[PDB]
């Protein structure tokens, strides 16, 4: 028996969790086994590990007719509300009130967090993932490649253009080849973010391809006519070879290839893990120094950093109607908002990943000295997964390097960070349009943008037909329906 | 065993058309009877009907007192030899012979005296252990006959047993069949596309053309007195010469031929010939001779030599009288040249006449 | 009457035939009932117009027809050509090695073939772009380019199936009695004279049957390859009716319109194979 | 064919024929030896544009990566299971049914022959078939993958056609000796059917081994998944965890060498059993490896 | 197109075998010569070597003065009729005959008149628009012969033309072949496994066993005077008896066989055989009779009847002398029956003897 046990008798449950098209839940995970020992509840995964797309697996499992107990994952928010209203997911509200003191206290201390996850009716069908921190993404560049090639770090778009051009033409590495690639990333969507250099937005928030608010009007960044001016130029960048050709494909293996193979000159990504490489691969690549830099001056004469870390991003897990044990499950979810739950979810497992020192959790030397980023270890260990756990920023502060912290402080002090888009509260009737249309619209936008970057299509030529297709796909219907909310919410 | 078999009005029909029509034959116990004829016909269908491999659409057939119309092939008390040798390649020779018997018990059947006697009759001591794959055709048909006799049935059914063997091997297996039937003596019905085997083996020959049963009788009865022009043409080592002919002024004493040839005929009461009657005159090649040997002068004929084919001590002479040609067996030892006219002497006793219309035997 | 009497004898035969018939009635003909049912929900007959007017689906049947044409034209004769070429080979060992090598890729799995494609055609990785860089042809990203999809497809397809499909034709031209060739040799026929004037017209009915069989599945051509290697950029040219049916029906979970497209494709296939069988009947020897 | 040699135009014809066929053969053989060498080769060399035909510094580590994969070997076991029992369950339905369809005396010979053959030129569809698999309760089931397709009309009419090519004198003699139906089929017709048995069992074997689509569609549980599906994940999708991405720099094999190694381990049994099969089927001058 | 063909020491080797060994035959222009013997020898291989379809491993073959060894079949001025259906199924009869000429195309008048003359010879005029799918076997062989004669070669090569046909069609087409040779008169080599066709068609018969040429000569030369026991066994409708025997006692006169039977021999000057010499005695079935020499002066052989095979006007009597059996041709009735003793009368002029070790005549 344990003090954290949510049940006296052992409870084994069927959980389907497929997230980020990478990992599936594993009951043999150290974090999962620890979770079972502490909560006396074992989560047995029913999923295809051989599967690729997570969203597809969610849709197929949902359309299968046979529902599991708990359903976890990322970007399921809209879907959680959709199938929540349809009765595939049980409202946790009274379950949270009665049986979940920690979650209730959290939602009491965080009304704005609770507001976003609420349905039109106001119910909460899922326990959300709540990332803790201030910033998210910032621009990084090779310090060594700025030296032997004799070029001062770029203060603007022109200097960055000349620097990347110098990376492609002149040899920054010295293998004697043009094989080096000026710009990379592990997220393909970042190839759009480059339009910030021309003063265009790739999104309104941390979530890619999201709406935003301009002077009291709801607008989508891609639908604007300032978007194609930037897209033309990033298509020019892709054409000159400044952007990785495989940027839409490569993904998770990017940084461990381009930087590992010493072919990358530039990246966006994140602070901590990008600065982890400087310590990690320093042995294999001798002259590698990656440094944080302020965002280059755009064509609008401004300093723009678009991505900001958002609270309660659309991740989490939910309880089905076939669960038959809502109490032990809402208690189980309540555990991850508790201190030990946050400990095992953020820091991995004690005696292995971390230890308890002076009322805090401190990572082992084995974890901190690892060349592989800590979070990447935790992912395989079953930690920092998009469950309903509350994230602890200290965990990130531990493996955050002084240079990384200096870069973060630089970005915060410089106020380069643009405000995040919270979203709006739509009623039952007006949300259906969003739910139905926005998926197809977003997918279409993604495909078109990808076609534009790779240069398979012409921006200016296909722009009109693109606009009309956006019109007949019900984009502006969702836009006007979003304004229908925002205008009622914010006034003066 | 020794048992009689009676076939009464047996008929088999395929859809609207009817292959066999009302075939009726009575077969004495231990009698050798051969069904002989062209390829398409119901002789094989008849044998198959006796075997039980094909259904009886009408009429009744029985062996001894048992009616076999409704029966199982296993209980039909008959054994059949096929044209395809019917032996399984994978099983051993001894195992092949013992196939049918292996279904009934084992051991106390003893199988030893049976296969010993069978293989001794067919004369194979070493072939007991062998495979059909590595044997010759004649040996395969022989051991097939061994499977037939190991059953010890009331009736032996042969369907064109050696079609595929060579003539050299065929005459041998023929003689062996004759000896076998002379030894055992069980009732046997035999089917052949060859006239020779029918003539040699059969106690009784039944000829079948596409249709019903054409004729029955002893081999010499069919050779001497053909029922029609077909039987006449079918039986013999050479085919019987059949050429068109007529009668003009005198009937019983005259028959006229194409090239201006005229033959005096023996009276032979029981004829009922007609003057002016269109007739097909037949004659055997052995019954035609050269010129003036014996004769004389009222049996002769005039022709022009077409070709001569020496066989041996004998020779085959093709002679053209009118627009048609008749064949005559001659001595191989005489010098004959093509293109020069020749006189042929026909035997008046062995001549045959048939009707152009009815086609039956007239003379 | 008769049938009972025949059944009494054949009972252990019919007993053998029954389970197969049951299998076919269950796993094949019952989905036809489900086919008649999937027509209406969620009469009916209306979403056939949704198929009639769409910019996604009309280009799918467009590319289905196109891919059918290309697969026919380039793909179908290649095994016949291979068979003819192998048939003209002497030194049996050499012809043996050739037959081994050429028949081999058929046994390679389709996803392994696609894997070979994506591996070979990967930019600055695969051997193809490297060999292109060696000659100074620069480089090309193949799987992201809609222009290159079909050539890559039919090339990998002939690489895989040409030999194994050439086996049948090779057996067909070896089934001809030597006298036909030898009597022509006495007449002084050349090699080409023989492959044209006797070999081919003798093998014609075989290639005709194989042709109508080919025309039977001609609408489903390359489904499992396309379902694998088609990129969002190449979706335009790559998408085929079968792929549409899969993506909407199984993935998108829309059964109605996908099943309707299934009816369309099946009916058109049955019609085209009916006309194919007819024209291969009246003109050629027998048929199916 | 004959062997005249002689004529000139025919000589040049034959020579250029052998040359073209040779080139095509080399183009056919090239990818295999390539992926072999590259799988053996180091990740660095493969990355730089090195390798091609022969290996360079080799590695041998990528095979270590694929040998530590549990789902790979599990899926291999799944393909073995599906091939064996799938082929067996296929033969069980096909052979006696084709044997019964072969015999000229049947009431429903016509209509049953139609019932089978009709499935060739007309199919219900993908979705109605999947739905029929759903209400049969065969989804996410190995037996559902076995009995799901045990039968192709092609194999049935082929087995039937080969059965009809056998002389009826054997069956008839068997009936004369008292053998009835089944006992016949086992004792004579089946050992006579060995070539057709080999062809059918081969086609079914390669059908089960390289089967991909319906395997991935009808199966859910990862332990039931066949090698081809897992291959669809690793080989042609190429998307991977941060774990494997972090395992790139701590290893020195590339991802491409891992791929190549996987497809090598996948095609190895094929390369092993192929010469035996072809040796069995040719048995003479050429005629093919059917 | 009348030309002689000389074959000198020809030998063909396949994978260290040498099927045919040093075969040498000289053929006069317009002469009919038949290669005949059992299956397996190089009779067909020789003909094919002349045709050019198979390579000559040694020795030379030539037509007139030209050596065709390194030549091509097209230029060899020869035409071949194969045994199996050399006509193409898709093309019509007219198209079949004109095939070889259509290979070089040119003047349609030539290929027209040629096929007209050919079809006029073989009676292929009505069949001109017909197709090989529906035809008789004999008709197929006829249009094949049409392929042969439309070439107008120096040599006609026939490889077992009548093998696939039936007995009736063999006997018919044989006469048609001889008749055909009377018209053109071109030099022709003919290959057969059948003795009959060789006897009838050939001007000269050459027998070949196991790649070796056993004997050459006129049909009557082989029939009357066989070189050895094999040639004696091969030619004639029944096989020559050939049974073991010895002499001792008196040498130049008497020779005794089997169970103590003794035969008096005609002087036959030039023999000088030895007493006690191991010998194989043989006689033809036509030269043995039943009691028909009316109290013969030479005291002929005695036997015991095995079986009786009724043929026709004649009959086949199997008679067993001791451990061996000889066959004798008899009349049509002749009661006999098996098991009763019988006296056989041998013709003293037609007797043959051979040696047991050396198989040659020696008599
Ligand atoms: O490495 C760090 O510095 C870091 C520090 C923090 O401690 C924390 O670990 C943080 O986690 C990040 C992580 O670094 C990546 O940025 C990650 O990227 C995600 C992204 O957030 C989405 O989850 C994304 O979802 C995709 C999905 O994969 C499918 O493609 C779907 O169709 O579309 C969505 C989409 O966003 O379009 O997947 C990315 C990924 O896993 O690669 O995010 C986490 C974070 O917690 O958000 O990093």
């Amino acid at each position: 028996k344990e003090a954290t046990w949510v049940t006296d008798k052992p409870l084994t449950l069927k959980i389907h969790m497929h997230f980020r098209d990478k990992w599936v839940w594993d009951e043999n995970w150290p974090v999962a086994k620890e979770s079972f020992r502490l909560t006396n509840v074992k989560l047995q995964s029913v999923a295809n590990k051989a599967a690729t797309n997570s969203q597809e697996q969610f849709n197929l499992m949902m359309a299968s007719g046979d529902l599991p107990d708990v359903v976890g994952g990322d970007n399921l928010k809209d879907k959680f509300i959709q199938y929540g209203q349809e009765g595939a997911f049980v409202p946790l509200n009274k379950l949270i009130d009665q049986y979940a003191p920690h979650i209730k206290a959290f939602f009491k201390s965080h009304p704005e967090v609770e507001r976003a996850i609420k349905a039109p009716d106001g119910n909460i069908y899922f326990i959300p993932y709540v990332p803790d921190g201030v910033v998210a993404r910032g621009y990084f560049i090779r310090e060594d490649w700025l030296k032997k090639l004799n070029l001062k770090p770029p203060q603007n778009i022109d200097e960055l253009y000349t620097v990347l051009k110098a990376f492609k033409e002149k040899d920054p590495n010295g293998n004697g080849k043009a094989d080096e690639v000026p710009f990379i990333d592990r997220h393909p969507d970042e190839v759009f973010r480059l339009v910030n250099f021309w003063g265009a937005r790739s999104s309104g928030s941390d979530n890619y391809m999201d709406f935003y608010i301009d002077n009291g009007r709801v607008k989508h960044p891609w639908a604007e006519t300032a978007f194609r001016d930037g897209m033309k130029h990033v298509a020019q960048w892709y054409k000159e070879g400044l952007i990785d050709k495989e940027i839409f494909t490569r993904k998770a293996r990017a940084r461990e290839q381009m930087f590992g193979g010493n072919l990358g000159g530039f990246t966006h990504d994140w602070f901590a893990s990008t600065m982890t490489f400087n310590e990690g691969l320093a042995k294999t690549v001798p002259g590698f120094k990656l440094i944080p830099i302020a965002p280059p001056t755009n064509s609008k004469g401004q300093r723009w950093e678009e991505d900001s870390r958002q609270k309660v991003r659309p991740d989490g897990w939910a309880i089905t109607v076939k669960n038959k044990n809502p109490v032990e499950t809402i208690k189980f979810f309540d555990f991850y908002f508790s201190r030990p739950g946050r400990d095992i979810s953020n820091f991995g497992v004690p005696g292995v990943t971390y230890d308890i020192k002076n009322g805090k959790a401190v990572f082992k030397d084995s974890v901190l000295k690892s060349p592989q980023p800590v979070n990447n270890q935790l992912y395989d260990m079953g930690a920092q997964i998009p469950i309903g756990f509350w994230q602890d920023y200290d965990y990130e502060r531990q493996w955050t390097t002084p240079e990384a912290q200096a870069g973060i402080d630089m970005y915060v002090k410089g106020k380069y960070v643009m405000p995040g888009f919270e979203g709006v509260n739509m009623t039952r009737e007006e949300r259906a349009i969003y739910d139905k249309y926005w998926a197809d619209v977003r997918t279409y936008m993604y495909e078109m943008g990808q076609a534009w970057v790779m240069g398979t299509k012409d921006v200016d030529k296909t722009w009109d037909e693109y606009q009309r297709q956006l019109k007949l796909r019900g984009l502006y219907q969702v836009l006007q329906m979003m304004q229908q909310a925002y205008d009622r919410q914010y006034k003066n | 065993m020794v048992a009689s078999v009676s076939i009464q009005n047996v008929v088999k029909r395929y859809d609207k058309t009817t292959v066999v029509h009302g075939v009726s034959l009575d077969i004495e116990p231990g009698e050798f009877v051969v069904l002989v004829g062209p390829s398409g016909c119901g002789k094989s269908t008849t044998l198959r009907m006796v075997a039980g491999l094909e259904e009886i659409s009408g009429g009744t057939i029985r062996i001894d007192g048992r009616v076999i119309n409704d029966l199982a092939p296993k209980d039909r008390d008959v054994a059949m030899v096929f044209q395809n040798y019917a032996l399984y390649p994978h099983l051993n020779v001894r195992d092949n012979i013992s196939f049918g018997l292996r279904l009934k018990r084992t051991k106390k059947s003893v199988i030893d005296a049976a296969v010993k006697t069978a293989a001794d009759i067919l004369g194979l001591q070493p072939l007991l252990e062998r495979k059909p794959s590595d044997l010759s055709g004649g040996q395969r048909q022989r051991v097939a006959m061994g499977r037939a006799i190991v059953r010890d049935p009331k009736v032996f059914l042969f369907d064109q047993p050696l079609s595929n063997l060579d003539a050299k091997l065929r005459t041998q297996m023929r003689a062996e069949i004759k000896r076998l039937h002379q030894r055992l003596g069980t009732t046997v019905i035999y089917v052949t596309h060859d006239q020779v085997e029918a003539m040699t083996l059969a106690d009784r020959i039944v000829v079948m053309r596409d249709g019903l049963i054409e004729q029955i009788g002893k081999p010499m009865d069919l050779f001497l007195h053909p029922a029609n022009t077909f039987v006449a043409s079918f039986i013999g080592s050479p085919p019987m010469n059949l050429m068109p002919a007529r009668i003009a002024v005198d009937s019983t004493q005259h028959v006229e031929l194409n090239g201006g040839n005229r033959i005096s005929l023996l009276p032979r009461a029981g004829t009922h010939l007609a003057p002016g009657q269109e007739v097909v005159f037949g004659i055997r090649p052995e019954d035609v001779t050269l010129d003036g040997v014996e004769g004389s002068e009222r049996a002769q004929i005039k022709a022009t030599v077409d070709i001569v084919e020496p066989l041996g001590s004998e020779s085959i002479l093709h002679a053209t009288v009118g627009d048609h040609s008749l064949v005559v067996k001659v001595g191989g030892l005489n010098e004959v040249h093509p293109g020069d006219p020749v006189t042929l002497h026909v035997d008046l006793t062995r001549v045959h006449l048939f009707d152009a219309q009815s086609q039956a035997s007239i003379y | 009457e008769r049938l009972w009497k025949d059944i009494k004898r054949d009972w252990l035969l019919y007993a053998m035939l029954l389970p197969t018939i049951i299998w076919f009635l269950i796993f094949l003909y019952k989905p036809m009932i489900g086919l008649q049912m999937a027509f209406k929900q969620y009469i009916g007959f209306d979403h056939f117009v949704t198929l009639f007017q769409s910019e996604q689906f009309i280009r799918a049947i467009k590319n289905t027809l196109t891919l059918s044409g290309l697969s026919l034209l380039f793909g179908f004769p290649m095994p016949i050509l291979l068979a003819l070429m192998i048939n003209e080979v002497y030194s049996k060992g050499y012809r043996k090695a050739v037959q081994t090598i050429v028949y081999l890729p058929h046994f390679i799995s389709i996803v392994i073939v696609a894997g070979l494609v994506v591996t070979f055609l990967s930019p600055s990785t695969g051997v193809v772009n490297n060999m292109l860089s060696w000659i100074g042809l620069d480089r090309v990203y193949f799987l992201t380019q809609p222009e290159w999809f079909r050539p890559i497809y039919i090339s990998s397809n002939i690489w895989k199936e040409a030999g194994f499909d050439s086996i049948v034709y090779l057996a067909a031209i070896m089934s001809i009695n030597p006298a036909l060739y030898e009597s022509a040799q006495v007449d002084g026929a050349t090699r080409w004279q023989m492959i044209t004037r006797i070999t081919l017209p003798c093998i014609v009915p075989t290639i005709a049957v194989l042709l109508v069989i080919r025309l039977g599945h001609i609408l489903e051509v390359g489904f499992e390859y396309i379902i694998l290697l088609y990129q969002p950029t190449t979706y335009e040219t790559a998408d085929v009716i079968s792929t549409y049916i899969y993506r909407l029906g199984l993935q998108g979970a829309r059964y109605d319109i996908a099943t309707a497209a299934g009816i369309f494709n099946a009916v058109v296939a049955l019609v085209i194979v009916l006309f194919a069988n007819h024209m291969s009947r009246r003109i050629t020897k027998t048929g199916v | 064919l004959a062997t005249p040699f002689y004529s000139r135009s025919d000589r040049i014809f034959g020579i250029v024929n052998a040359v073209l066929l040779g080139i095509f053969a080399l183009c056919a053989l090239y990818p295999i030896i390539y992926i072999f060498s590259m799988s053996i080769s180091s990740g660095a060399a493969v990355t730089q544009g090195r390798v091609f035909l022969l290996p360079v510094d080799i590695d041998f580590s990528a095979y270590g990566r694929v040998l530590h994969d549990k789902l790979f070997w599990t899926s291999y076991a799944n393909t073995i299971f599906y091939t064996v029992f799938g082929v067996v369950t296929s033969l069980i339905f096909i052979v006696p049914g084709a044997y019964a369809l072969s015999k000229p005396r049947i009431r429903g010979r016509r209509v049953f022959g139609f019932i089978i053959a009709f499935t060739m030129w007309f199919n219900a569809g993908m979705i109605p078939f999947f739905l029929n698999m759903r209400d049969l309760g065969l989804l996410d089931n190995r037996f559902g993958i076995l009995i799901g397709f045990a039968c192709n009309a092609f194999n049935i009419i082929l087995m039937r056609n080969y059965f009809e090519s056998i002389s009826a004198s054997f069956e008839e003699a068997a009936r004369m000796d008292g053998a009835n139906d089944l006992q016949i089929l086992w004792k004579v017709y089946i050992p006579l059917a060995k070539p057709a048995l080999a062809t059918i069992t081969l086609l079914c074997a390669i059908s089960r081994w390289n089967g991909y689509f319906w395997a991935m569609v009808l199966l859910r549980a990862e332990e039931k998944i066949p090698l081809q599906v897992y291959l669809k994940k690793t080989i042609v999708d190429l998307n991977v965890n941060e774990e494997f991405a972090g395992a790139l720099l701590t290893n020195s094999y590339s991802m491409e060498t891992v791929v190549g190694a996987i497809i090598v381990m996948s095609i190895i049994p094929v390369i092993i059993v192929y010469p035996v099969v072809q040796k069995y089927f040719t048995k003479g001058v050429m005629l093919g490896g059917v």
